[PDB]
């Protein structure tokens, strides 16, 4: 069905699949807000399995398959995400409408003013880009099926039609070939970042895990030690 | 896993 | 800048110019490893491509125009990302071996003889197995090489702009190459893409090698040099 | 200085 799909389909699909944007349960410590983020995660992670499913070409995958994929990736797409939901608002992350916090709230937890300041550099890339929601759901699709592709020629072709999709896009603006060449690189680049900021970001939470107080979800320690 | 349960559901 | 004047052809040839020497290790075969012993080996042998590296870099067009703290930021963090897809790329035809050194080639299972080091041994040879199958060439691989010294720490930051435009010259020359080697355009966008995301899992590598590298550094298996310290702990 | 800064200029 993926392989069949115009570019104009591709997209509304991908639209169409998008997840629901959550609240958190706020109303300040390193345990607290740690609890508000690992909170707000989890729920999204349920979400997001849903969302996986409407990529096309994912449910043709094994359920094994599946699952290294989404365990290789999590992260990497609740954070660019988060990354887009904050483009519009400078200096802050928007983990939730009710939930924006600034670089120096990131200062509330040992070692996380560093992570929200390559978010916030990534949102402010995007915005200097003029990032498009067409385009962003295009690259998370492509986060979801390349990032544990290495450890399949399906993938490889599905990830090929959403190149073509994003050109297409690009096309469709008036960008001429030499420039959507060029943008297209600079998109692509982007998820170089966002695979560091994950790297750094389990860490992180592998170090709060330890240190015990702040209870991560059973689903969360599965994902997370999937990365172990 | 509980990956594995919401995928099939 | 001169490098946003030269041509896709110049600067193809300036980075193939600027390629550092396959370096030997100080591998001893009189010896069986030890953890130690191999780790002290692919560290020394990082020691002395560092050196190269830092020439390298130097040729790199557009890279001469920054400041020595911008020049240093960015080789500070990618570093480790440059010495491996050079790894991957001159593993490429040995399948199931990752030459590190002409007189180093060390299989999967030889990298078991260092505790956590399989894992990193195993991606290493899956991406190498993808350069194969995707039969990337030099000069490709020295495009992607010096994308990489620009790209990984340009949003750890006027002369962004500079990096950027930089980045954008080396993107005509990579759709360049895929032209004159006569891919069709939905190839070129299409290959340009594959080459691009391989940079996620070298940027995966290279966080997980440093993970590795710091925990050898902590528990006091081989001694870094300072130089290795030095670029270490700018990502701690 | 870093090792490195000093390298970067000889
Ligand atoms: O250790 N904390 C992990 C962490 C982080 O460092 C930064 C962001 C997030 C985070 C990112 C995107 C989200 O949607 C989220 F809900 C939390 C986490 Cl869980
Ligand atoms: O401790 N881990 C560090 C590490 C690794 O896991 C894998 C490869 C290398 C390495 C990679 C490329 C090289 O050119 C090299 F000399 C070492 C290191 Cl230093």
């Amino acid at each position: 069905l993926a392989l069949s799909l115009t570019a104009d389909q591709m997209v509304s699909a991908l639209l169409d699949a998008e997840p629901p944007i959550l609240y958190s349960e706020y109303d300040f410590s390193e345990a607290s807000m740690m609890g508000l983020l690992t909170n707000l995660a989890d729920r999204e992670l349920v979400h997001m399995i849903n969302w996986a499913k409407r990529v096309p070409g994912f449910v043709d995958l094994t359920l094994h398959d599946q699952v290294h994929l989404l365990e290789c990736a999590w992260l990497e797409i609740l954070m660019i995400g988060l990354v887009w939901r904050s483009m519009e608002h400078p200096g802050k992350l928007l983990f939730a409408p009710n939930l924006l916090l600034d670089r120096n709230q990131g200062k509330c937890v040992e070692g996380m003013v560093e992570i929200f300041d390559m978010l916030l550099a990534t949102s402010s890339r995007f915005r200097m880009m003029n990032l498009q929601g067409e385009e962003f759901v295009c690259l998370k699709s492509i986060i979801l099926l390349n990032s544990g592709v290495y450890t399949k020629d399906h993938i490889h072709r599905v990830l090929d039609k959403i190149t073509d999709t994003l050109i297409h896009l690009m096309a469709k603006a008036g960008l001429t070939l030499q420039q959507q060449h060029q943008r297209l690189a600079q998109l692509l680049l982007i998820l170089s970042h966002i695979r560091h900021m994950s790297n750094k970001g389990m860490e992180h939470l592998y170090s709060m895990k330890c240190k015990n107080v702040v209870p991560l979800s059973d689903l969360l320690l599965e994902m997370l030690d999937a990365h172990r | 896993k509980i990956l594995h349960r919401l995928l099939q559901d």
